[PDB]
């Protein structure tokens, strides 16, 4: 803040809510406990700008996890030549897809 | 089959509240020492039937100023929510078991002022308009009664499920845990439900008819059906509130008996009521739940969110 | 006197009497004889899918134990 | 179909909002904004938030807008300016009524459809998570913490409440 | 799937249930039929004016007593936490700020509404 | 309004904006927002005139609705990051949503509109507060999300700030609305060293807040809103003319006089950031803000506007005012040039 | 950027428990006492490796600790097992409280029986 | 990003649009406004539940509870133009002009 | 003294409502502190296991914890029953 006082009197006043794998009541987890608890120990102690590029890869790993772009994308090319492939009979699905 | 037990639950209300006509035209009469309605059948059986199909027979006149899609929205929505306010009830099992159904049952319940503002808008009459502004501030002034006695009725239960309300009751009637409450609970239904003293919405004698004063034959039953589906619900639901049941599971019968007993006891008082008391007045209406219902409902609020924890009685959550 | 108003009465406890036997009965019914079971929370819920799948005909109502095991 | 059912309560959201924002009679305007509450609430249900999509009922349908309904019943301006009074209100609900047509036809074809952000026109139902709750509802157990984490909040949420009722008393008394 | 169709039979029951209201009756209205009725006289031209502030000053009260109660519906699950003197403190805080809130309001008349 | 009222509406405001300042949570930063907005609006209603309930309420539909902008600037960063933390965000669509959300809190772009017209309507003492106080808040989330901006973005916003708020000071009768278009013409230059260096930001921010108290209750002790009313105050006090010609000197820039201070420092800052077209062509608006504010120079005490008989009850009785603060605000504010190097205390 | 490894279907096919869910619910205290070595070191697994591949072998381990568990009582009183199960399957959420008298002979059974 | 998103963020949009641009009743512009955090409310909910962010179902209240506080202000400011106007037109609420 | 008397009183002689909310209120939050059940509140509280009890790694020189949910080690409950 612009004046932490949070920091300087020890009073946890809003940083318990700030991010989804701090203390959680009756210790449940979030959807992205295990990335962002990855990404927080990178980028602690380096300051912003270098935790910026130096933590890349726990970055889009755990923004991937929570929005799941790449593997909704990966999911639709799955579906869009499935639908692609099976309209035309070339390959039928087994039993266990229908049950 | 779960089509056919729905029509199995609103069609024998639709049914219920014909014959509440009935029935309330007959004790009321009595209370005034009168007979109330013998001839159409026997005991006035068919008094219902003939109030009914006669009124489906008569014009639905709309008025000349009136926005016709406006004018008919309004009793769909009323009829509706009555018919809906049933479907988390803990009838022997409830129907629709919503873990929420009390805050389903408060939501669904002052949506229904909605039927009343519009109708009073879309009819467009002064003795319309402020006979509606009045109906609404009449509702909306009550339900955070409503709101906060369940919440201390409930704390002691240990959710907002319905159906646990059996289970917590298993002993001895809740009502004995919060009598201040329940009738702090009875009169507010009144209110919502719009009966004397709580009839300046209506008014008969003074607002000739309220938000109904030109509201006439076809759809006018949807707000007297609305109506008459509430007073039964708010009972019902009062009943299962303070005035519980013990609940075999190899005999759900004899709950029902009880259940159903005790709800046509509370409804009874409901015009037990009507024919003893004056009319209340708008001062005096907002006066009463403002200055002498929310400072009570308040602090037995407070005595009861602190009470399981001084006892160490608090409730399970499932 | 008051024993009219009885006949009237009795008609509405008959009324509101059946949509608690409906819901009973059918509840009994469909689910075999059971009470539905209901699932407030999420295990409950993967309780009875489990029993769906391992009734061996898709039903959870289905209750069939001791036995299958060898 | 239930294929897409989120999909659905989403489209009469957006219709709903595209209903008022056209800006209708203040009654018809809360009609089409009540009718984008009640359809959301749908949407915050399937997702599992009872809770959250219950208090929007209770406190936004059954709550503001009810006392917008005096404000239109003390506005009462002298004629109805219902969809049928004015042509641009056409004008605007009938454009209203195009581009989210176009898009989820963008979306619903090749669904790479980069409207400021790039967004996905898969089903509803993938984005869900696999996993047990247990018997805690989390949205009930989150919600609760208002009393055990939330303290602070709790405080300055209800100083400005009781700051909420000095204020619109004192603008309200008309010096 | 059985909610919105418990939902979804009420619609319909009520709508043709107004239906065979509407259209079976033969409606048969004329212009002074349909004129709007005023204790059997004439109307001189209203229901387009303001009223006030005492029915708008309630509903405001009413609307922010309303939120402080939202606040306090999480309640029952309240009482099932770990740390209950936090959380009797707490809500024990917004009982009393609503009542500090109607407090002042009925001291600065308030209740006592406009005439 | 009660003074016990009055008191605690102030203190809420105050908090709101301490409440902003302090908090390491998004909500909490909008929490203080509204709930300041929530109280700001009675003090305009304080006189309760007609002019006043049109100043509130343009003043409330603009800040009601940056407030609730800035939630989904906070709601995108959260949907592509999940974290409320104040902090560099992660999204170029937040961080242009939220830019332009607080730029209408503080009115430097078109957004501006606001700030002339509220000031207007409402009386001296509220607009004291609005224009000096109300602009701590908006600047305080902006000092800490000073990484994350779109250099252009923000640079061209301080430069129509600067630009338009001049401008149309030539043209400006009232006092009120001189007053507010020199805020919007100020606000462009904290802002536009905002992405550069925040520590003169914040220079400029106590300094700009230095005149505008003394200004404005210097304006208070006169009881005059318009020039021709500030023009018959020379004969009822002439020492206070002479202040208010210091400072609108001051506060025009000229050295060795106070204002000069952050402008010179911001010229600096950005000439090392090899920006050096930017300062030039705001210099050269700066002279802008002198001309009018030499019209009420000269109007005020430079020449001897014509009074009017009724002055001479003025002589006779005396002010009860105690304008507190007052005589270290002008000093304050006009001659602190040699103490420049202090600045490295604000860092 | 890599491979998703998972286990061949092979080593998928473990014996499974075919039983009700009301079947595991009235044993369910009188079962996890009886199999927690296997049921701790399976559960210890799931929350040290933190991997689901990791843990099959423990993963069948569990159940074919079940099934043992499950056929016992099979050479002993299954009888009060029936009735038990069947009235903990009456009820709608397996309330214990209603059916206490079969869950009276059911334990006293394992008091000697096993 | 799933499809529903951009509906609510759609629906912001152009509730973002009916607030900016005006009619004649600001009556009409409240709404748009409420509308506005309806969505934000909305919104919220779906990445908070998606997310599992169990302490951040905190805040779709409290940005109700404080989104309602403004149509208390906003409200009573309403019939405050529509006492010394009676009306709740916007073009004749022009009055400060210079 | 004599004026808090009277005023009390002649309070319950006009308005009886908010003396009883204000004294049921003035209950509601004293007692609290005062139960001695509130202590016995959390602890049944705490005593719901709502999530499991995930094994600790036996490495030996713990004995608080059971090595089995029989033995006498670990928290006991002897109490809740009774209460
Ligand atoms: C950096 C360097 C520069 C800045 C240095 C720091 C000081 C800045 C301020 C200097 C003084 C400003 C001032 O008063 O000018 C005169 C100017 C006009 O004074 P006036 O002619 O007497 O008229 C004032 C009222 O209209 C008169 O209305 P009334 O007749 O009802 O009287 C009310 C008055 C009279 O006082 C009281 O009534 C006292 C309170 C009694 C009830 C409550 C008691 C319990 C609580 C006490 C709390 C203290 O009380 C107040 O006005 C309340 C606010 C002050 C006390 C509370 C302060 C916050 C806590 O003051 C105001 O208009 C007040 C505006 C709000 C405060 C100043 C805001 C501007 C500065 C913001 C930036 C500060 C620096 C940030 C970095
Ligand atoms: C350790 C103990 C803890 C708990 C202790 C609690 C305190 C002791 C018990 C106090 C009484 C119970 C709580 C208060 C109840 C009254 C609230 C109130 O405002 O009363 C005065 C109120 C108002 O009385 P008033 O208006 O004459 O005076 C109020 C005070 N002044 C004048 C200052 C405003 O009474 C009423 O409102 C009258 C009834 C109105 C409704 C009409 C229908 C009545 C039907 C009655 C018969 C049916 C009853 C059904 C009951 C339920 C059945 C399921
Ligand atoms: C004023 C009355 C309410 C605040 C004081 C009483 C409650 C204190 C409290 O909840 O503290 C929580 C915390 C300290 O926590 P605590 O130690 O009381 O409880 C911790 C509970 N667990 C472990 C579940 C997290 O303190 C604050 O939030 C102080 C906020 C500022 C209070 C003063 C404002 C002026
Ligand atoms: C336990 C130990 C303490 C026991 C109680 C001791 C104090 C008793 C106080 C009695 C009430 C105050 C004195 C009194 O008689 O006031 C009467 C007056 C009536 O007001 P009214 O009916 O409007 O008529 C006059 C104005 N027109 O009253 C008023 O004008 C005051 C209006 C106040 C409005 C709010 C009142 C409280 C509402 C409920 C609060 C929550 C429950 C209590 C919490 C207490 C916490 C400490
Ligand atoms: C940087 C550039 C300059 C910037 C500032 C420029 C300011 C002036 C610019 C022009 C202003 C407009 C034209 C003139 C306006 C005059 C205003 C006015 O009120 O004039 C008349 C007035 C009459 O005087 P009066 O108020 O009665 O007070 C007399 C002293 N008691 O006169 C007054 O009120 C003036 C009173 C002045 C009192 C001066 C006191 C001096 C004390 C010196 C002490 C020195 C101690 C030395 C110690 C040495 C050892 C340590």
């Amino acid at each position: 803040p612009f004046f932490d006082v949070q920091k300087r009197l020890g009073l946890d006043l809003d940083r318990w809510m700030t991010i989804q794998s701090a203390e959680q009541p009756h210790k449940i987890p979030g959807r992205c406990h295990a990335f962002e608890k990855e990404w927080i120990e990178c980028a602690h102690g380096i300051g912003g700008i270098r935790a910026e590029k130096e933590c890349k890869i726990e970055f889009d790993d755990f923004v991937e996890c929570l929005l799941r772009q790449k593997t909704m994308k990966r999911l639709s090319a799955i579906k869009r030549q499935r639908d692609k492939l099976i309209k035309e009979g070339k390959y039928t699905p087994p039993p266990h897809h229908l049950g | 089959m779960f089509m056919i037990n729905i029509l199995s639950l609103i069609i024998p209300i639709l049914l219920a509240v014909a014959f509440l006509t009935l029935v309330e035209r007959k004790v009321l009469g009595y209370m005034q020492l009168r007979k109330g309605p013998n001839v159409v059948g026997p005991y006035g059986l068919l008094q219902p039937i003939a109030d009914a199909l006669k009124l489906v027979t008569k014009e639905p006149l709309r008025p000349g100023t009136s926005s016709i899609s406006m004018f008919i929205i309004a009793p769909i929505l009323g009829l509706s929510l009555a018919l809906t306010m049933w479907v988390p009830l803990p009838m022997p099992y409830p129907l629709i078991n919503m873990n929420l159904g009390v805050l389903f049952m408060l939501a669904m319940s002052s949506l229904a002022v909605y039927s009343i503002l519009w109708s009073g808008w879309a009819s467009n009459s002064k003795y319309a308009l402020i006979g509606a502004l009045r109906a609404v501030a009449q509702t909306i002034s009550y339900e955070v009664t409503l709101a906060i006695i369940l919440l201390s009725v409930l704390l002691m239960n240990g959710s907002y499920t319905l159906s646990t309300l059996i289970t917590t009751q298993e002993h001895i009637w809740m009502i004995f845990t919060s009598w201040p409450l329940a009738m702090m609970w009875f009169i507010s239904t009144l209110a919502e439900t719009n009966r004397a003293p709580f009839d300046l919405t209506e008014g008969e004698s003074e607002l000739v008819s309220g938000f109904n004063v030109e509201y006439a034959a076809g759809p006018f039953a949807m707000f007297f059906m609305a109506e008459y589906a509430n007073i039964i619900m708010m009972n019902a639901f009062t009943a299962i509130l303070f005035l519980g049941a013990s609940h075999d599971p190899h005999t759900p019968e004899l709950y029902t008996i009880n259940f159903v007993l005790k709800t046509l006891a509370l409804t009874i008082t409901f015009l037990w009521i009507r024919a003893s008391y004056p009319r209340f007045r708008y001062d005096q209406l907002m006066h009463l739940l403002w200055k002498s219902f929310l400072p009570l409902t308040l602090a037995l609020c407070m005595w009861h969110i602190s009470l399981p924890i001084m006892t160490a009685s608090i409730p399970p959550q499932s | 006197m008051w024993f009219e108003i009885l006949p009237g009465i009795a008609v509405m406890a008959a009324c509101l009497f059946i949509p608690g036997m409906a819901t009973a009965h059918i509840h009994k019914f469909t689910n075999g004889g059971k009470e539905k079971r209901v699932a407030h929370f999420s295990y409950q819920w993967n309780l009875m899918e489990r029993d769906r799948c391992i009734s061996g005909v898709n039903r959870y109502h289905v209750t069939k134990g001791l036995e299958n095991i060898d | 179909m239930t294929m897409y059912i989120a999909f659905i309560l989403s489209t009469i959201f957006v219709i709903g909002f595209v209903g008022f924002s056209s800006k209708p009679s203040p009654i018809y305007g809360g009609l089409g904004l009540i009718v984008s509450g009640g359809v959301g609430c749908g949407i915050v249900l399937n997702f599992g938030g009872s809770f959250l999509g219950l208090m929007v009922f209770l406190i936004y349908l059954g709550g503001m807008l009810v006392v917008f309904g005096y404000t239109t019943a003390m506005a009462t301006e002298m004629y109805p300016e219902v969809w049928v009074s004015n042509k641009t209100v056409f004008g605007a609900f009938v454009s209203g009524l195009m581009m989210e047509f176009c898009m989820v036809y963008y979306a619903l074809k090749e669904e790479e459809v980069e409207i400021i952000f790039k967004f996905n026109g898969l089903g509803d139902w993938v984005i869900y998570d696999t996993g047990d709750s247990g018997f805690f509802s989390e949205e009930a157990m989150g919600i609760a913490a208002l009393y055990s984490y939330g303290t602070w909040l709790v405080i300055v949420t209800g100083w400005s409440l009781l700051i909420g009722v000095v204020v619109i008393m004192e603008i309200t008394r008309g010096n | 799937m059985n909610i919105m169709l418990t939902l979804l039979t009420n619609v319909t029951l009520a709508s043709l249930l107004v239906l065979i209201a509407f259209w079976l009756p033969q409606l048969n209205a004329y212009s002074e039929k349909t004129s709007p009725y005023e204790c059997g006289f004439d109307p001189m031209g209203s229901a387009r004016l303001p009223f006030s502030m005492k029915f708008f000053l309630v509903a405001i009260t009413f609307l922010l007593f309303d939120l402080e109660i939202a606040l306090l519906l999480p309640l029952p699950w309240a009482s099932q936490t770990n740390n209950l003197k936090t959380m009797l403190t707490m809500a024990l805080f917004l009982l009393i700020l609503l009542a500090a809130s109607l407090a002042y309001e009925w001291t600065q008349k308030g209740l006592e509404w406009a005439e | 309004m009660n003074p016990i009222i009055y008191t605690t509406l102030i203190m809420t405001v105050m908090s709101g904006t301490m409440l902003v300042m302090i908090s390491s949570h998004w909500l909490l930063i909008w929490i203080g927002f509204e709930m300041n907005l929530l109280a700001m609006i009675p003090v305009l209603m304080k006189n309760f005139n007609p002019r006043a309930t049109e100043a509130a309420t343009k003043y409330f539909l603009t800040q009601a609705t940056a407030s609730m902008m800035l939630m989904m600037a906070i709601i995108i960063n959260l949907l592509y990051s999940g974290q409320w933390t104040i902090t560099k965000m992660f999204n170029p669509v937040a961080m242009t949503m939220m830019t332009m959300a607080l730029a209408m809190k503080l009115g430097l772009s078109p957004f501006h509109f606001w700030v002339p017209e509220v000031t207007q309507g409402i009386s001296l003492q509220a607009g004291l507060l609005l224009l000096t106080w109300q602009k701590l808040a908006p600047l305080s989330v902006l000092c800490q999300i000073s990484q994350s901006i779109n250099p252009n973005l923000m640079l061209t916003m301080a430069m129509l700030s600067i630009l338009i708020g001049g401008w149309g000071g030539l043209n400006q009768t009232q006092l009120r609305k001189i007053m507010a278009y020199s805020s919007i013409a100020h606000m462009g230059w904290m802002t536009a060293v905002l992405p550069y260096n925040t520590t003169m930001t914040i220079l400029n921010l106590l300094i700009y807040i230095t005149m505008t108290l003394a200004m404005f209750m210097l304006l208070i002790h006169s009881s005059a809103t318009t020039t021709l009313s500030l023009s018959h105050t020379w004969n009822k006090m002439p020492v206070i003319t002479s202040l208010m010609m210091v400072t609108l000197l001051s506060m025009g820039g000229l050295p060795p006089l106070s204002g000069f201070m952050p402008k010179w420092m911001i010229i600096q800052e950005m000439t090392k950031n090899e920006s050096i077209i930017m300062p030039t062509l705001m210099a050269m608006t700066a002279l802008l803000n002198l001309y009018f504010y030499m019209r009420l120079a000269y109007s005020s005490s430079l020449t001897m506007f014509p009074s009017t008989n009724n002055m001479k009850m003025k002589w006779q009785f005396e002010h009860t005012k105690q304008m507190k603060l007052l005589p270290t605000m002008i000093v304050l504010s006009t001659l602190v040039l040699p103490m420049t190097p202090a600045l490295s205390s604000l860092n | 950027p890599g491979i998703v490894e998972l286990p061949t279907l092979e080593d998928l096919k473990v014996q499974e428990v075919k039983v009700s869910s009301s079947v595991l619910k009235a044993a369910a205290h009188h079962y996890g006492a009886q199999c927690d070595k296997p049921n701790k070191e399976f559960m210890l697994c799931r929350w040290e490796e933190k991997d689901p591949r990791r843990c099959l072998e423990e993963g069948k381990l569990v159940n074919q600790c079940a099934l043992d568990f499950f056929r016992q009582i099979k050479r002993h009183c299954a009888e009060p097992f029936t009735e038990y199960w069947t009235c903990i399957d009456y009820s709608g959420l397996q309330l214990f409280r209603h059916c206490r008298k079969q869950q009276a002979k059911f334990d006293e059974c394992v008091l000697d029986k096993l | 990003m799933p499809l529903v998103y951009m509906n609510i963020i759609m629906a912001f949009a152009i509730a973002l649009a009916g607030l900016l641009m005006y009619r004649s009743h600001l009556m009409s512009s409240l709404l748009c406004l409420e509308g506005m955090m309806l969505s934000l409310f909305i919104m919220s909910t779906l990445i908070i539940l998606n997310t599992h962010f169990t302490l951040a179902n905190m805040m779709p209240i409290i940005l109700l509870v404080f989104a309602a506080c403004e149509a208390a202000l906003g409200l009573s400011l309403l019939v405050m133009v529509s006492n010394t106007y009676g009306t709740d037109y916007v073009q004749n609420l022009n009055l400060l002009q210079c | 003294a004599g004026r808090i008397a009277s005023f009390l009183k002649n309070a319950w002689a006009k308005e009886p409502v908010l003396v009883a909310s204000f004294a049921i209120g003035g209950l509601a939050i004293i007692l609290p502190s005062l139960s001695p059940y509130t202590n016995y509140a959390i602890r049944i509280n705490r005593a719901t296991p709502y999530n499991y009890p995930v094994p600790l790694r036996d490495d030996g020189n713990m004995p608080d914890v059971p090595s089995h949910p029989q033995d006498p080690q670990g928290p006991s409950l002897e109490w809740l029953k009774n209460l």
